[PDB]
């Protein structure tokens, strides 16, 4: 098989400014006709691949002018000439000289931008929910930059693990910032035994942590 | 709109089949090879398999780890093609596409179907109104859905009866919960103060695998 190969495997640009990743294969991919079997898609999570060029430099229907292909035999590059937020994504390469078609690794862009401190949001648990026997603590993290950020539970001053979950936004199509959602989940019993809930974050823009907090009862 | 239809996903005992469609709308599928490639969750992508055009007397080929358990299949007439698997396992479980290729008039992947491999039934989400229990950002009010328990873990979505300027909703991606082979998420929506007054409430609709949907009223503060 073919075996393709993509560098970097991340990249972070600023909007306006130039991109490229390079592909590389284990065979030439040129073609009697002088272009070549290559062709780069763009990913958005969840969604199919949108072609973005193909026979090494020929851009698909309704691509815009700023991505363009280039390279010949083993050596490809896409090169996007100025970035745009919508442009954030997994990039793939991937061959078509022979079955099975084959797939770079894949690299993700995404935009950079100044740092952004996260502001924190806290949710207890639904009544609805609490009576089906289980207790969801939420807390929400927003406009945040860059994506890491940590959540840390307590439960009456005891950090909370094992018993938690999160995920994370695309970056915002305005700001280039990220979300994140950390929900802690008990069972009704376990939650009614306790008082204070607390999320505590820390990140980049965070010269303290920021702590937010409730009494159970008293939202 | 000119686009390709994928059906016939969704859940599949160990051991079980599924036939997999991917019918052309718009477009006729008779001029291209059509191929299936896969993508487990946060993977790559891996071709599975193609047919040739009937010109080329329908030959098929196959991803050598699946070469036995596979048949790839077309229906002109019906302008479908078909991805039969046999005696599915655990690590065949990912969003499975088809493609077209060969064909100059037509160049299209289908959406994507999920194929879950598991003894598991499906669950629909529990989805809770919540009230924010810290202090509102400045002339903005924050509400939110939790959206809990759901399996598969795809296809989800949500969206809110409120948008427009000044109004963001956030949909954070499904994530395993600690416990218990579910998955849950939230949707966050934020919308100006005066757009979200007590006396004022906004929807929360949410959409899951193959079942009916769901609307969970949300009151503002
Ligand atoms: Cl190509
Ligand atoms: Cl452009
Ligand atoms: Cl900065
Ligand atoms: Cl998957
Ligand atoms: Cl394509």
């Amino acid at each position: 098989d073919i075996v393709m190969t993509q560098s970097p495997l991340s990249l972070s640009v600023t909007p306006g400014e130039p991109a490229s990743i390079s592909c590389r294969s284990s065979q030439s991919l040129l073609r009697r006709d002088g272009h070549n079997d290559l062709e780069w898609y763009l990913q958005k999570p969840g969604q199919s691949p949108q072609p973005l060029i193909y026979l090494g430099s020929t851009r698909a229907s309704g691509v815009p002018d700023r991505f363009s292909g280039s390279g010949s035999g083993t050596d490809f590059t896409l090169k996007i000439i100025r970035v745009e937020a919508e442009d954030a994504g997994t990039y793939y390469c991937m061959q078509n000289k022979q079955t099975p078609l084959t797939f770079g690794q894949g690299t993700r862009l995404e935009i950079k931008r100044t740092v952004a401190a996260p502001s924190v949001f806290i949710f207890p648990p639904s009544d609805e929910q609490l009576k089906s026997g289980t207790a969801s603590v939420v807390c929400l993290l927003n406009n945040f930059y860059p994506r890491e950020a940590k959540v840390q539970w307590k439960v009456d001053n005891a950090l909370q693990s094992g018993n938690s979950q999160e995920s994370v936004t695309e970056q915002d199509s305005k700001d280039s910032t990220y979300s994140l959602s950390s929900t802690l989940t008990l069972s009704k019993a376990d939650y009614e035994k306790h008082k204070v809930y607390a999320c505590e974050v820390t990140h980049q823009g965070l010269s303290s942590p920021v702590t937010k907090s409730f009494n159970r009862g008293e939202c | 709109e000119v686009q390709l239809v994928e059906s016939g996903g969704g859940l599949v005992q160990p051991g079980g089949s599924l036939k997999l469609s991917c019918a052309a709308s718009g477009f006729t599928l008779s001029g291209s090879n059509v191929h299936w490639v896969r993508q487990a969750s946060g993977k790559g992508l891996e071709w599975v398999g193609r047919i040739k055009r009937n010109a080329e007397s329908d030959a098929t080929a196959y991803a050598a780890s699946m070469r036995g358990r596979l048949t790839i299949s077309r229906d002109d007439s019906k302008n479908t093609a078909f991805l039969q698997m046999n005696s599915l396992k655990s690590d065949d479980t990912a969003m499975y596409y088809c493609v077209i290729r060969g064909d100059v008039y037509n160049r299209q992947w289908g959406q994507g179907t999920l194929v879950t491999v598991s003894s598991a039934s499906p669950t629909s989400p529990k989805v809770f109104p919540l009230s924010l229990c810290s202090t509102q950002p400045d002339g903005n009010v924050v509400i939110a859905c939790l959206v809990q328990g759901f399996f598969p873990q795809e296809p989800l979505s949500v969206t809110w009866s409120e948008s427009g300027q000044g109004v963001t909703a956030r949909n954070f991606p499904p994530s395993q919960d600690a416990s218990g082979d579910l998955y849950t998420t939230s949707s966050q929506l934020t919308l100006p103060a005066t757009q979200c007054l007590a006396g004022k409430s906004v929807t929360c609709h949410v959409k899951h695998y193959t079942n009916p949907s769901q609307d969970v009223t949300v009151p503002c503060p």
